[PDB]
């Protein structure tokens, strides 16, 4: 898992942007 | 183990295209496709594998559900016994009690079978899990940005290529 | 949690290139704050 409480800032934009990546390919198919 | 083996057949291809790009310069656009068939070949095993490790899970889950409801059957069972026994004392008839308290024992015995089975059903659900998930999906990911780096340099190579 | 593991299993921190203490993290988010 590795918690996020110890990652970086960029890191932290990463995860943001997955999540935002799998709600963009959810409803980019309507 | 065949997922790699498909997947290297895929590449396999990919690298078949980028030598007949590389060699009579071919169109991007094959190689676009090239890769987009790479990612959803690659997306269609990642549903394949999840969905035969969600089909074993709810079958593991439904069979430890089950567990805890023949335990809870169980339990309702030993109450049972046990309110019979209490009303069962205040008559003074002692032949039944024996037979009560030997039916509540075997409850407890297949009760502690009921646990062990739990448990032997709980270690192969996380040995399930962790065996696939270290390294099917993860060698397709580690694959995945491997050809799309291959991909990627040789477009770096190309767009060297086109402005000279 | 469908997409969770998947989302667990993608993330490619593995090239790590940092080289203190969670306090410092706590007092630079103030300051970003």
């Amino acid at each position: 898992w590795i918690p996020m409480s110890e990652l970086s800032l960029q890191q932290q934009f990463l995860l943001v942007t997955r999540v935002v990546s799998r709600v963009f390919n959810a409803l980019r198919k309507t | 183990s065949d997922y790699t083996r498909r997947l290297l057949e895929t590449v396999s291809v990919l690298l078949k295209t980028i030598e007949i790009v590389r060699k009579e310069n071919g169109e991007v656009a094959e190689v676009g496709a090239a890769l987009d068939a790479v990612k959803v070949e690659k997306e269609k095993l990642q549903k394949e594998i999840m969905s035969g490790l969600y089909r074993d899970m709810r079958r593991l889950r439904k069979e430890r559900d089950l567990l805890m409801k023949r335990a809870d059957k169980i339990v309702d069972e030993a109450l049972s016994l046990k309110k019979q026994s209490e009303k069962l004392l205040r008559k003074g008839a002692r032949e039944k009690m024996e037979k009560l308290e030997e039916s509540v024992d075997i409850m407890e015995s297949e009760y502690n079978k009921i646990w062990e089975r739990i448990d032997e059903i709980d270690d192969i659900i996380l040995k399930k899990e962790t065996t696939t998930l270290s390294f099917g999906v993860r060698e397709l990911i580690f694959i995945e940005r491997e050809c799309v780096e291959l991909v990627k340099s040789f477009n770096r190579e190309l767009n060297q290529k086109s402005f000279e | 949690l469908i997409s969770e593991i998947s989302s667990k299993s993608l993330h490619n921190l593995l090239l790590s290139e940092e080289m203190r203490s969670p306090n410092v993290r706590e007092v630079l988010y103030s300051i970003l704050f």
